[PDB]
RNA sequence: GAAGCAGCCAUCAUUUAAAGAAAGCGUAAUAGCUCACUGGUCGAGUCGGCCUGCGCGGAAGAUGUAACGGGGCUAAACCAU
């Protein structure tokens, strides 16, 4: 497709699923389409692994095969497969909730290199590390 | 608009330009920043 | 309008499940022909089968008081043929119907299954928005009504128990207490119950506004007596005073208002609460003065010679006598003397003397801060 | 600096008349289009009007870039023409064109009937859009401003006359 | 900023090598989205940032000197912000087709659109 | 504020301000602030000027104060006639000659030390300029 | 109708030419529309301070110009010779 003008966008992993009111006038304008969960997120799972955060994009068009905005599970699969809640840390934190390592945690979701931009390996670890300082999993020098 | 002895400036989109005997403060992004005097 | 209601679950036309839309003009005033056909068509498509030859039932639309015809009510009858002689039970109201009166035509004897008709001659005012049913006998509908009075006593004891356990207190928890009371009578009984709720809605915590003795119909002797007993504003909607209220009012002229619109009433209760509200907040210096060279006097004990270092000094204002962030002594400015004579005011750079009753406590180099206090009058919103 | 020091182009079949210090270009449309000059020296050189500072003045380049922009715009005016659409935001507002007047109803009881100079012409694609084209950028811009003067933009709701390029600059209603 | 005479020396020896070989890229960007290049980048995540990088290198007035005489066919730059790639297996390799299927949304010019032999 | 601990005497002559200041060299600061003009610098002023730049960087760095209020100034009440003995003690003042380094400052970056004196400058009553440490 | 710019936290890095988990308008929120940063284009001067000479603003009053003596002057001023 070729139109991104009006849509509604949500995070829909596990029992966390959905920011609060999609039954309001936000999504009540729209026509209907079943496909796009099964088309967009559901592509990438068996090439990667399980333990992936789940974003979603809700829209409708004539050809019934519309263009995904999010292509992929959100980057920090290495953290989110290992621990916490399926969407992520389940709470924003400076500290407390965990730690990140260089002796055993590298290889857990090694398959997500295939649909992460995060390339050769030493930068790929640091790219999820700042995401983990967001989530709270900070470790001393 | 404001009158003050000092122009002082506000943001980078404030131009700060003279008209006749009178400096003005002209801000593209913000009419709240408007001034004369100087 | 069609597109904007296609953003909601209102059953919109065609794009939704079709609540049908009609396009006609009522503000300007141009028919409306189509709308009349649509209303009939929905009622024909619906199944409206009803008893026309049996017994009568229905609901009360709106109830009011007449002073020659008694308590009355406009009652829509759902089930046909309310007769001339029938016994009626509506909630806690009972009676045999004396007569039935209508605005489409004055004198009604046997009613339809879809029409409002005024009833008159009842024990009290029947509640609006609930059920009237014809009954076998008058004697039994006393006994039911007295059971329903027992039920109103159950609702009385419920409303009596609730107020004490909600916040411990009988009324107000904190010591900064303010309230407003009102006494209210609306002409229509559906209205009195609805707008009284809206006058208890608007309240703040600090000033609490409350109804005491909601009435239906004209102001009477005992209604004026309640606001004479405990201070409240006495208001009535389209309601006005009668002679036995006037007798109390001419004796003690309470706050008496018979009214125009409900918005101005909701504004004037807010205005009353705002006038009720405690008024002051601002404490700001007028002057600062330094003490030197004590004298002794039988007028006040000690006399602290002063030199006002900053600001203005005025005869009566609160003072703070302080040294290094402690208040040494406390007071209200008692005596302002300059040179040899008491004077109304003094300004910085001037020799002064001051002493306060039971002040004997002078230390040189202590400082007096005289300060102005300024009212603000908070307004409820 | 740079463009004040640049010769401006002459595209043939322009008049390119100079008579004392006036410069009079009619060309591919319009009439007249005359400016009068001061302390800017200028040399016609076939395909350009080449500029420089005139005798003894301290305003070299600074008067000249003015003249540079002027004889450019006169050449552009005789060839292309100028400005764009006035759009009517604010519900119920309406534009009625006649050859003399652009009449508007912008919530005013009296009708405006705004009269248009003859070097410019105006058009109504719609009752809400007013489009105009004409000889000179100074005069056409002043006419758009005189139209804009009747109901100015307001950041509460954006009502009145836009050009379709200015900021909305929305400011929230603070009943909150 | 940069003094051109000292700066150009280090660059040209690595940059020129792609042009000399069997095939070289001429990828472009204009009114598309970088997020789709980050799509081709998460494809290049598989190869660890080598083959499918779609490298938006595009300098000509600080770099890409004319000392080799066969490198200026593919190295011209302008509007439509230019991007390089990396080539080694050659002979119409099937690695390209993963880059190819994304062309439905357009993302301007790409390798071998200029009709050279 | 600030004042001498014990009186040599409790009042003083007016005096004069001819000649440039002796103390023109930075002792201890990386930076400081030097007075171009001359004038009277109050004890409220020196209190205020230190307080503002302290607040700005919160607790970063260290400042020295070269200036000191040495002598009193007396002043007359409103009502009194001329003569009848010298005025009473009213305040303490730092009298300065032109070229005097007022403040000095070390443990901050350069621009933040410029800001600190720019902030302090409006509390000061007379024309001043910024200084760097240097050698003899 | 939140995915940088309504909120709260992280106060970092990746992918990378170049792009800070992004500064604003804007969008129902992304996008739109740009900045920061750089490519193409064009073409030489470009950018911020410092010390001094002379101006501008800061500059509102009481019977009538009413603070060059006045007319009046851009030399009939000012500075140096």
């Amino acid at each position: 497709a070729k139109k991104v003008q009006a849509y509604v966008k949500l995070q829909v992993a596990a029992g966390m699923a959905n920011p609060s009111p999609p039954v309001g006038p936000a999504l009540g304008q729209q026509g209907v389409n079943i496909m796009e969960f099964c088309k967009a997120f559901n592509a990438k799972t068996d090439s990667i692994e399980k333990g992936l955060p789940i974003p979603v994009v809700i829209t409708v068009y004539a050809d019934r095969s519309f263009t995904f905005v999010t292509k992929t599970p959100p980057a920090a699969v290495l953290l989110k497969k290992a621990a916490g809640i399926k969407s992520g840390s389940g709470k924003p934190n400076k500290d407390k909730v965990g730690k990140i390592s260089r002796a055993q945690l590298q290889e857990i979701a090694q398959t997500k290199a295939a649909d992460m931009t995060g390339a050769d390996i030493e930068a790929m670890t640091r790219s999820i590390e700042g995401t983990a300082r967001s989530m709270g999993l900070v470790v001393e020098d | 608009m404001k009158v003050r002895a000092s122009v002082k400036k506000l943001c980078r989109n404030c131009k700060i330009v003279k008209r006749d005997g009178v400096i003005r403060v002209i801000c593209s992004a913000e009419p709240k920043h408007k001034q004369r005097q100087g | 309008v069609k597109n904007e209601l296609s953003q909601y679950g209102i059953l919109p036309e065609e794009w939704g499940g079709e609540s049908q839309f009609v396009h006609v003009s009522a503000k300007a005033g141009t028919g409306i022909d189509e709308l009349l056909d649509a209303i009939l068509l929905q009622a024909e498509v619906l199944e409206l089968k009803a008893v026309r030859k049996g017994m009568a039932s229905g609901a009360v639309i709106e109830s009011f008081l007449d002073k020659g015809r008694g308590p009355v009510a406009t009652v829509l009858v759902r089930e046909g043929t309310l007769h001339k002689g029938d016994i009626v039970l509506c909630g806690f109201e009972y009676g045999r119907v004396r007569a039935m009166r209508n605005e489409l035509g004055q004198e009604v004897l046997e009613a339809g299954p879809s029409i409002p008709v005024e009833i008159l001659g009842l024990s009290g005012v029947p509640a609006a928005g609930d059920e009237v049913t014809v009954v076998r006998d008058e004697k039994k509908a006393r006994e039911v009504a007295l059971y329903r009075q027992g039920k109103f006593r159950e609702v009385k004891l419920a409303r009596q128990q609730k107020s004490k356990l909600e916040n411990m207190f009988a009324n107000m928890t904190e010591g900064e207490v303010h309230e407003v009371n009102i006494v209210l009578k609306a002409d229509v009984q559906g209205s009195v119950e609805a707008i009284s709720d809206s006058l208890l809605k608007l309240s703040t915590d600090e000033v609490k506004v409350k109804i005491i003795g909601s009435g239906v119909g004209g102001i009477t002797e005992t209604d004026a007596t309640l606001a004479a007993a405990s201070n409240a504003i006495l208001v009535g909607f389209n309601v006005r005073a009668d002679a036995s209220a006037r007798k109390v009012i001419e004796a003690e002229s309470l706050d008496l208002r018979y009214y125009s619109v409900i918005y101005n009433l909701i504004d004037e209760v807010k205005a009353a609460m705002s006038g009720m509200l405690s008024p002051e907040l601002k404490q700001q210096i007028i002057g600062l003065a330094e003490v030197r060279d004590v004298f002794k006097s039988p007028k006040f004990g000690a006399i602290a010679g002063c030199m006002v270092t900053e600001g203005v000094v005025k005869r009566h204002n609160p003072i703070r006598v302080l040294r290094d962030n402690v208040v040494i002594y406390e007071g209200e400015l008692e005596s302002l003397r300059r040179f040899k004579d008491d004077v109304n005011e003094v300004r910085n750079g001037m020799e002064c003397g001051i002493g306060v009753k039971n002040y004997n406590d002078v230390r040189t180099g202590d400082v007096i801060e005289v300060f102005e206090i300024i009212e603000i009058q908070r307004t409820i919103a | 600096s740079r463009v004040a020091k640049a010769p401006v182009v002459v595209p043939a079949g322009v008049d390119v008349k100079i008579n004392g210090q006036v410069i009079t270009i009619k060309g591919k449309n319009g009439e007249l289009t005359r400016t009068l000059n001061d302390a800017v020296e200028v040399k016609h050189a076939d395909n350009t009007l080449t500029f420089g500072p005139r005798d003894g003045y301290a305003d070299g380049w600074a008067q000249a870039g003015t003249a540079r922009a002027l004889l450019n715009s006169m050449v552009i005016g005789v060839t292309e023409g100028f400005t764009k659409k006035l759009q009517l935001v604010g519900v119920g507002y309406r534009a009625a064109v006649k050859g003399n007047v652009i009449n508007l109803s912008l919530g005013f009881s009296h009708p405006v009937d705004h009269q248009l100079p003859a070097g410019i012409t105006a058009e109504c694609p719609t009752q809400t859009e007013i489009v105009l084209k004409g000889a000179d950028k100074q005069v056409i811009g002043q006419v758009a401003a005189d139209l804009r003067a009747y109901r100015r933009p307001e950041p509460y709701k954006g009502k009145g006359v836009r050009y379709a390029d200015e900021v909305v600059r929305t400011k929230e209603a603070k009943k909150k | 900023m940069a003094l051109n005479l000292q700066d150009k020396q280090a660059i040209v020896a690595e940059v020129s090598e792609v042009a000399k070989g069997a095939l070289s890229a001429v990828v472009a960007d204009s009114r598309g989205v970088t997020v789709d290049k980050m799509t081709e980048l998460r494809k290049a995540g598989r190869e660890a940032g080598v083959y499918m990088r779609v490298v938006r290198n595009t300098l000509l007035r600080r770099a890409v000197e004319g000392t080799p005489f066969e490198c200026l066919k593919d190295a011209f730059v302008g509007p439509t912000l230019i991007a390089y790639s990396m080539e080694h297996p050659g002979a119409a390799a099937r690695l390209f087709k993963e880059f190819a299927k994304a062309n439905a949304k357009f993302e301007v010019k790409a390798a071998a659109f200029e009709g050279e032999l | 504020m600030l004042q001498p601990k014990r009186t040599k005497f409790r009042k003083m002559h007016k005096g004069r301000n001819r000649g440039l200041a002796q103390g023109t060299d930075v002792s201890f600061g990386s930076f400081g602030l030097k007075a171009v003009g001359r004038g009277r610098l109050t004890a409220r002023q020196i209190e205020a000027a230190r307080r503002a730049m302290t607040r700005a960087v919160k607790r970063q760095g260290k400042i020295w104060i070269r200036v000191f209020p040495d002598k009193p100034i007396t002043e007359k009440p409103l009502a009194v006639r001329m003569g009848k003995g010298k005025g009473n003690v009213e305040y303490w003042v730092a009298l300065i000659q032109p070229g005097k380094v007022l403040y000095e400052m070390d443990g901050v970056p350069e621009e933040l030390a410029r800001e600190a004196f720019k902030l302090a400058a409006a509390k000061l009553p007379i024309k001043t300029t910024f200084v760097t440490k240097t050698v003899m």
